[PDB]
């Protein structure tokens, strides 16, 4: 389109750090309890 | 979302770091003590031949 | 803990620092527009003391000392003395050359360094009521005093190159300057311009009785100083400084110039020394030499332990590990670096590793093992008073630790032997020296390298372990210093402690393998870590998405490769162990 | 001339007055750092009146000419008295104080 | 000191070297250290 695409690319990006941090989060969770 | 930065991206690091020094803590801990628990069973072997 | 976590959260969140940025910031808007580029590409400095568990920083844009009481920081997170924060004259431009700070050994001198001469200050000590000078007192002498100006003033071709203390409390503190022309001035704190002691150094390509000021022979050989280190109380030989067959303590000074060339000096004061004036060296190689050991050497570290260990840290972001032995007997080495009628004992230096720091911070494309460099920028090495052993690496592009892991192998082959299969393992796989990029200034190539006017490591009981770090924005970061990511130390007087470690376990009616502790040690053993990404006060410029998500990606591969996957391992050879100890 | 360890007994002292030292042991006034910013190649020549032209002087030559002179004297004095002015008013404030 | 006439005007051209040569004086005039210090080159500055 225009200068939308960026924002798009950045939304996208800032979503996919926030399920990475969110996987992390649970993970160290889950290790947590087991220990 | 949060617009992540050069300071939350640092002080995130800082606390998985604190995390994984105080799990390696936990577990040198646990091998303390399986390592007495160990020495313990090996005298009562020990004593036991 | 809570009590050395809380100290170190009050340093951070005081308002002097705020102020000091305040400050800054008004003087570059004051100022014009290459002043700001001028002191954010500057080399690097360090403006940071200790004076009785105080802190003082050195101010150079209003030439002034700030005191802050560490001990009384842990009261209410903002301090708790009315008179413990000292201002020391905050209204001085800034006149002669300004470049680095100096305490005296005997804690009672500040001298300012630069390349024009020194500037030294009276500080009495500071004890009782709120950390005052001698339980609280004002109207100390408080003015400045030149030292060496005539010599920098009168011929603008020479200038200063390093300066130091005399490590020695008992006597009078005296100050070492190398100049230019290789020659040592030991001056005193009671004299004006007066030299104490004059060293001229002498050997194939230096000058002692050559003309001075102008026309010289030493330019048709060239070969100038470039840094000077003092070593830990070793010996002497029996053919250079004295004339008898007998033993005695004395500090050596290794000169490291440019290409590599390390040199030896033996310099004391305890004892009058015969044979000083003849420069020796240079140190051989052993077992051979890829490039005069170093690219593009430019700073020396001597560690205190035993066998000596000599860093070498060069401009290009190479750490050399040199390990100090006795000349070699098969092969004439130390009887021709030596320039004098007695074979001296000149030691050799063997490489045992070259660590590749990790300047500028690229993106993902290096590996979990080893770290790699980029951009070449000169980088200063500091002793960690926890260990001698571990040090630290600070640069524009960052601050490094490493800790030597292979140090306590070879004392313990040169004592007896190797043994534990997991330390063995950790030697010969893995990792070879722990290396731990912790701050991290330059976050791209892009971004313009920031200076780092102080690092300091306070190592207390009722403190603990912090690594404090003040930037160009006179801004503070405390970071803690734990014991898990350090390489375990037995107990020694060249190894202090750290943490216990039993090694040695054995199986004749259990099952387990080797001593448990040194499995998780080995298990969890790495040797790459993603730094921390400093923000700039004045925002030089936003993190962009893409380049945020490649550090992330990669910090989560760094983190999954090298300590999740081995804690996940770890509790389930636990959880596998305690069904059998219970049968 | 250049002004090292020199004898000196004019606006240099020994220790508490003026003195005709040989050896630098105590800094005057600051004529080591005076001398160290003078530190040029050139000179500021008077000029004087006694020569016989041959016609009138050129505008263009005079201007070259005045302009050199600016130049020369931007160059090598103001930045010198700038920087001597500097150097006084530092130790002023701290006086007072 | 002195003063150098020409057809252009007078400079006045003062030894720089009487500095070296004073500090030999001062050593003694039998140092080598002092006779290298003399037989040693520089530039003075021209004053017009």
């Amino acid at each position: 389109e225009n200068q939308a695409k960026v924002t798009k690319e950045s939304d996208s990006i800032l979503n996919g750090i926030r399920e990475e941090i969110a996987h992390f989060q649970k993970e160290l969770d889950d290790l947590k309890a087991r220990t | 979302a949060t617009a992540m930065t050069y300071a939350q991206l640092e002080n995130l690091i800082n606390k998985w770091s604190l995390e994984l020094e105080d799990q390696e803590k936990h577990f040198l801990q646990q091998a303390t003590q399986v390592n007495a628990w160990d020495r313990t069973l090996m005298q009562n072997g020990e004593r036991i031949t | 803990m809570a009590a050395g976590e809380h100290w170190q959260s009050a340093l951070s969140e005081h308002a002097l620092f705020s102020s000091l940025k305040e400050r800054l910031r008004d003087v570059e808007e004051l100022r014009e527009e290459g002043e700001r580029r001028a002191s954010k590409d500057k080399q690097l400095r360090n403006l940071l003391c200790v004076l009785d568990g105080d802190l003082l920083v050195w101010d150079a844009e209003e030439c002034a000392f700030h005191t802050v009481t560490l001990r009384s920081l842990s009261v209410e997170s903002t301090g708790s003395s009315s008179s413990g924060e000292q201002k020391l004259l905050c209204t001085n431009p800034p006149l002669f050359d300004v470049n680095e700070v100096l305490l005296s050994p005997t804690q009672h001198h500040v001298a300012l360094v630069g390349s024009k001469g020194v500037m030294v200050l009276e500080i009495p000590k500071r004890w009782g009521k709120k950390s005052e000078f001698e339980g609280g007192e004002k109207t100390v002498n408080c003015r400045t005093i030149p030292i060496a100006e005539r010599i920098f003033t009168s011929s603008t071709s020479l200038l200063l190159k390093q300066a130091i203390w005399y490590p020695s409390e008992t006597q009078e503190p005296h100050l070492i300057l190398l100049t230019s022309d290789n020659i040592l001035r030991l001056y005193n704190l009671q004299d004006l311009f007066t030299p104490v002691k004059v060293i001229s150094l002498s050997s194939a390509e230096e000058e002692t009785t050559l003309p001075h000021n102008g026309r010289s022979y030493k330019a048709s050989l060239g070969e100038t100083a470039v840094a000077c280190d003092f070593g830990p109380l070793a010996v002497l030989p029996k053919g250079f400084g004295q004339h008898s067959k007998e033993d005695t303590v004395a500090y050596p000074l290794y000169i490291l110039y440019e290409t590599g060339e390390t040199y030896l000096m033996y310099i004391d004061l305890q004892k009058s020394n015969i044979t000083v004036g003849k420069l020796l060296g240079p140190l051989p190689m052993y077992p051979a030499a890829e490039d005069n050991y170093g690219y593009d050497a430019c700073a020396l570290l001597c560690l205190p332990c035993v066998p000596n260990i000599i860093v070498i840290a060069t401009e290009s972001g190479l750490l050399y590990h040199c390990v100090v032995l006795e000349g070699e007997e098969d092969d004439e080495q130390t009887s021709n670096k030596s320039w004098n009628s007695s074979c001296d004992l000149i030691p050799s230096l063997y490489v045992f590793e070259c660590v590749e720091l990790e300047l500028a911070l690229k993106f993902a494309t290096e590996e979990e093992e080893s770290l790699e460099l980029d951009f070449a920028c000169p980088i200063k090495l500091h002793r960690d008073p926890i260990c001698p052993s571990r040090y630290h690496c600070t640069h524009v592009a960052g601050v490094h630790s490493v800790g030597l892991t292979w140090f306590n192998k070879l004392e313990k082959f040169l004592s007896s032997g190797e043994e534990d299969k997991d330390s063995l393992q950790e030697l010969a796989a893995e990792q070879k020296c722990l290396v731990e990029h912790i701050l991290c200034t330059k976050p791209l190539r892009c971004r313009l390298p920031s200076p780092i006017q102080g690092f300091w490591i306070i190592s207390d009981l009722f403190l603990g372990t912090s690594m404090i770090c003040i930037t160009c924005d006179f801004e503070c970061i405390v970071r803690p210093l734990l014991t898990t990511i350090r390489p375990p130390s037995p107990p020694l007087l060249c190894s202090q402690s750290d943490k216990s470690s039993t090694e040695i376990l054995p199986h004749v009616l259990a099952d387990v393998k080797g001593p448990f502790e040194e499995h998780i040690r080995g298990i969890l053993r790495r040797n790459s870590a993603n730094p921390l990404l400093l923000n700039s006060s004045s925002k030089d410029s936003s993190p962009p998405p893409e380049e945020c998500l490649q550090l992330l990606s990669r910090a989560t591969q760094v983190f999954r490769e090298e300590y999740l996957l081995k804690q996940d391992l770890a509790n389930e050879e636990i959880q596998r162990r305690v069904k059998l100890l219970i049968a």
